[PDB]
RNA sequence: CGGGGAAUCAGGGUUCGAUUCCGGAGAGGGAGCCUGAGAAACGGCUACCACAUCCAAGGAAGGCAGCAGGCGCGCAAAUUACCCACUCCCGACCCGGGGAGGUAGUGACGAAAAAUAACAAUACAGGACUCUUUCGAGGCCCUGUAAUUGGAAUGAGUCCACUUUAAAUCCUUUAACGAGGAUCCAUUGGAGGGCAAGUCUGGUGCCAAUUCCAGCUCCAAUAGCGUAUAUU
């Protein structure tokens, strides 16, 4: 309602299939929006489904007028899915990671260095 | 190897003896005239001034078709005509020399809230933009020692979320009326 | 007079460097031997273990008894006597405690009361003498 | 060192391709290739810092592996691979082409170019030398060699160079009264004709060179680079015509933009 | 009762020097 | 007749008046080495316990100044705390050292 | 270790530069090699010297002036944390790896910003102005001081949700609670011999002066302020 979605700095990136703008958010009485509202205003703005939208980095400024933030509007989810890094595409629910520390995986990898042939893979 | 810098400088001076009556009571003065936390925040705008005349005498050395000499003192002038502290028709590297601490004081954003009528006094001025209740232009501003330019002096409005500005009232008012 | 012809740079340079010797910060500072014969070992404070504890008799126009502790330093094993600020807070020090010891505050330079005394207690026991004095902390033994 | 460096410290790395202090320790070290490690951009810089197609270097690196970038006709996708003076940078994906010639200020500017002008480009002749069985060969200053050039070619000229084949297609003499770049030193892109080439034996030649404006500057012959014919430059130029102006007159152009627009 | 603190302190110091 | 003494500690509080009393007397006899182990930081919940233990230092420092508040929550940190027992400098008390015992 | 550089600054100078950029050197001390384009390499090898680990006593293994961490030394210095998302590097490589590096933890080194109250009525004390020669009158103002009243405004905190982010924290944004002795209580030093600041009080001893101790009053700067040492 009193919230409105403005992009400023608008790109049709061909290379990376995308277009890409800074999103300036006015809600002069609320919290920060949650990044899915802003997802679905931006896809009413540029007439699409809003699974190939990504919005990111958003900073209320001083006072609470305004919030500026970046996002980008994918061709297709294939493109989408190439092109986007795993943590954001993670955030949409479309990306699932290792539940694996870094001392479990650096110790694991020093433990196979220990033995030679096949019997590596018997390493846990 | 950092991706960090470290640059940063002290922003005053203290003096050179500490206790002289006259100086002491000079600072006093400008303390209470202007509604100031403590002595620090005087010798702040006394380094500014300080620095700013250095520069005009060193602009002053040189001679008067000197590049250097107009470009940066066209610059410095420019400046001081843009925060109000030099007149427009004083754009002259003489009449620097000739500029006060109390025109740096006036220009700060307490002295212009207490003498446009927004607060009642110089102190409430500052208690009352430490406290969200001034903005300039847009902007909700909480520091004191915000200089203002000539062309923010008719844009200091008053917050449209204050109690005293908007209307939306503050935690003592919304406590009082619920008890009736 | 001195010399001021343009070509007599290196007799300049040699004049001033003989005539620095003879200044004496310059000699403490540059010679080295200052340093060395220092119980600080040229730092700022020392620890030291409290040995005995002795008086001090105060100068002739102001008589007093000064009360101050014999202690012998960490680093370096050498023997100094240093000041406690009164005579309730030498009760605070026993034989054989750690104490950390700083300077009187004249720079290396003795009382104007107390003569031969250089050195003053700060810490013992790793709390300090005004913590306890003032009874903010107390010390362990 | 034991070896060769692979690393470019940020504030160690050249000051024209504009990189800040605080997004890492570390800039994109150029690789091994035509241009000198001092004296080009790299793809990365131009496509993230300067063009601003990419906002990472992973993006950086998912564009140029997509097969969109040529340089000099070439496709690369080496995302350090060091471009230079005239070279011609295509996308042809956007449709875009690119000469990275020097602004007033020596830093690289973004030049855009028509189709027809990325088909060549120019080449300071560097060295002459006969090799074997009496084959005459030029190196230019982008490492290129050219077996049988014309006889009239000599060092310091310029040629004008077929980027679809590769061959000499015309040149240009070191004259005086022919118009040149300054590519290196003090007076790095400013633009005029050759007045005077004083010679130093054993030592370097210093080239007085005049602007279009009536204001003269001196270089180094290293750092000439001969553009057009006499007056008339073969490529196109950026928009300051290498007319370097003092920080007055930059300062009044800017308040005059400032005024007419707002 | 307290005394007052901060630029409090210095507007009580002043009202007393330069005031009366 | 300790060669070194570990005290315990809860996350919230610093020590009882109980703990006061026994430290005061404890201080006032004589300290061997000593190490401060805490045991419930990991009961809390995330969002405060990295608060909550610079609290507890500030309820630690008024009568240990300068020492490390180890946990002891798991035995990795029992570990690491019987580690740090074994290689510590050893504070001397005269009176035990000058008799046999 | 040398420079770039830092403190001071009328100018000349004086002191500092172990330390993140550039160049050099070294990997406990020496010495000698192999492989490779590149090393006299030490997160390669081979000896000796100094230390030192395991052992069934035959043998085997070693090099934190990497990141953490420990002991020692001392006046003197942080976590055995998370991650390759950023910056870049390496590799057969768009995909793997990086204690480089990033991010949190400790951190009053130091630098910036900046709360700890404001206002109104009333009562006294002053200063202007009108009317009076004056005393005096001012529902005439102005400014102060409150064991006097009064609700207005807020952060500090507590704590949803967003935002932030690799994931989080913080900050910012927002609901809810949150201020009268607003006890939600500012400290550190110095003054009765000279720069700022004392005709004060009480104990305790010597022959009213006079040792030691505890206060009051005042002054300075202020989230900071003393001390030592070195230096300018």
């Amino acid at each position: 309602d009193t919230v409105t979605i403005r992009t400023r700095k608008f790109m049709t990136n061909r290379l990376l299939q995308r277009k890409q703008m800074v999103i300036d958010v006015l809600h002069p009485g609320k919290a920060t929006v949650p990044k899915t509202e802003i997802r679905e205003k931006l896809a009413k703005m540029y007439k699409t489904t809003p699974d190939v939208i990504f919005v990111f980095g958003f900073r209320t400024h001083f006072g609470g007028g305004k919030t500026t933030g970046f996002g980008m509007i994918y061709d297709s989810l294939d493109y989408a899915k190439k092109n986007e890094p795993k943590h954001r595409l993670a955030r949409h629910g479309l990306y699932e990671k290792k539940k694996t520390s870094r001392k479990q995986r650096k110790e694991r990898k020093n433990r196979m260095k220990k033995v030679r042939g096949t019997a590596k893979a018997n390493v846990g | 190897p950092v991706a960090r810098s470290w640059v940063c400088r002290k922003t005053y001076v203290t003096p050179r003896r500490p206790f002289e009556k006259s100086r002491l009571d000079q600072e006093l003065k400008l303390i209470g005239e202007y509604g100031l936390r403590n002595k620090r925040e005087v010798w702040r705008v006394k380094f500014t001034l300080a620095k700013i005349r250095k520069a005009a005498r060193e602009l002053l050395t040189l001679d008067e078709k000197d590049p250097r000499r107009l470009f940066e003192g066209n610059a410095l002038l420019r400046r001081l005509v843009r925060i109000g502290v030099l007149d427009e028709g004083k754009m002259k590297l003489d009449y620097i020399l000739g500029l006060k601490i109390e025109d740096f004081l006036e220009r700060r954003l307490q002295t212009q809230v207490f003498k446009l009528g927004l607060a009642k006094s110089i102190h409430h001025a500052r208690v009352l933009i430490r406290q969200r209740h001034i903005r300039v232009r847009k902007q909700v501003v909480n520091i004191p020692s915000f200089i203002v330019r000539l062309d923010s002096q008719k844009h200091i409005d008053f917050s449209l979320r204050s109690p005293y500005g908007g209307g939306r009232p503050g935690r003592v008012k919304r406590k009082n009326a619920k008890k009736g | 007079g001195k010399c001021r012809g343009l070509r007599t740079a290196r007799k300049l340079r040699s004049h001033r460097r003989d005539q620095k010797w003879h200044d004496k910060q310059y000699k403490k500072a540059h010679l080295g031997t200052a340093l060395k014969a220092n119980p600080f070992g040229g730092a700022s404070h020392a620890k030291g273990i409290v040995l005995e504890k002795v008086g001090v008799e105060a100068k002739q126009p102001n008589s007093a008894i000064r009360k101050c502790v014999r202690v012998q330093l960490i680093k370096n094993g050498k023997k100094i006597t240093a000041f406690v600020p009164n005579d309730g807070c030498l009760n605070f020090i026993e034989e054989n405690d750690e104490v950390l010891v700083a300077g009187f505050g004249r720079k290396g330079h003795a009382v104007g009361d107390i003569p031969g005394v250089r050195f003053k207690v700060v810490k013992v026991a790793n709390v300090s003498l005004l913590a306890l004095y003032k009874g903010k902390k107390e010390r362990p033994r | 060192a034991r070896g060769p460096k692979k690393h470019l410290k940020r504030v160690a790395a050249p000051k024209h391709w504009m990189l800040d202090k605080l997004t890492g320790v570390f800039a994109p070290r150029p690789s091994t290739g035509p241009h000198k490690l001092r004296e080009c951009l790299p793809l990365i810089i131009f496509l993230r810092n300067r063009l601003k197609y990419a906002l990472t270097g992973d993006e950086v690196k998912k564009i140029c592996m997509q097969r969109f970038i040529k340089i000099d006709g070439k496709v690369r996708t080496d995302i350090t691979y060091p471009a230079g003076f005239m070279d011609v940078i295509s996308i042809d994906k956007t449709g875009e082409n690119f000469r990275l010639i020097y602004d007033t200020k020596g830093r690289f500017a973004v030049h855009r170019i028509t189709p027809e002008e990325a088909k060549y480009k120019l080449c300071k002749v560097r060295k002459i030398f006969v090799g074997t069985k009496g084959i005459p060969h030029l190196v230019t200053h982008d490492a290129r060699t050219i077996r049988y050039p014309d006889p009239l070619i000599k060092v310091n000229d310029t040629i004008q160079i077929d980027l679809e084949t590769g061959k000499i297609t015309d040149f240009i003499k070191f004259d005086t009264g022919n118009l040149c770049m300054v590519t290196g030193g003090a007076n790095l892109g400013r633009i005029g004709v050759i007045t005077n080439r004083e010679r130093h034996p054993g030592s370097f030649d210093v080239v007085h060179v005049k602007d279009a404006n009536g204001n003269s500057f001196a270089t180094r012959l290293s750092n000439i680079f001969v553009i057009g014919k006499g007056n008339k430059p073969w490529i196109s130029l950026p928009r300051g015509k290498g007319i370097r102006l003092t920080i007055a007159e930059e300062r009044d152009k800017r308040l005059a933009a400032k005024q007419s627009s707002g | 009762k307290k005394k007052k603190t901060g630029r409090a302190k210095r507007r009580m110091q002043y009202n007393r020097r330069f005031v009366n | 007749v300790a060669d070194t003494i570990l005290f315990l500690l809860d996350p919230l509080e610093g020590w009882d008046s109980t703990g006061d009393y026994c430290l005061s007397c404890l201080f006032a006899q004589g300290l061997p080495t000593y190490t401060l182990a805490v045991q419930g930081i990991s009961g809390l919940p995330l969002k405060k316990q990295i608060d909550t233990r610079k609290k507890l230092s500030k309820a630690v420092e008024k009568r240990f100044p300068h020492d490390k508040l180890l946990l002891l929550d798991t035995q990795q940190e029992a570990g690491m705390l019987l580690r740090q027992l074994a290689n510590q400098k050893q504070q001397h008390l005269a009176f035990r050292d000058r008799r046999a015992y």
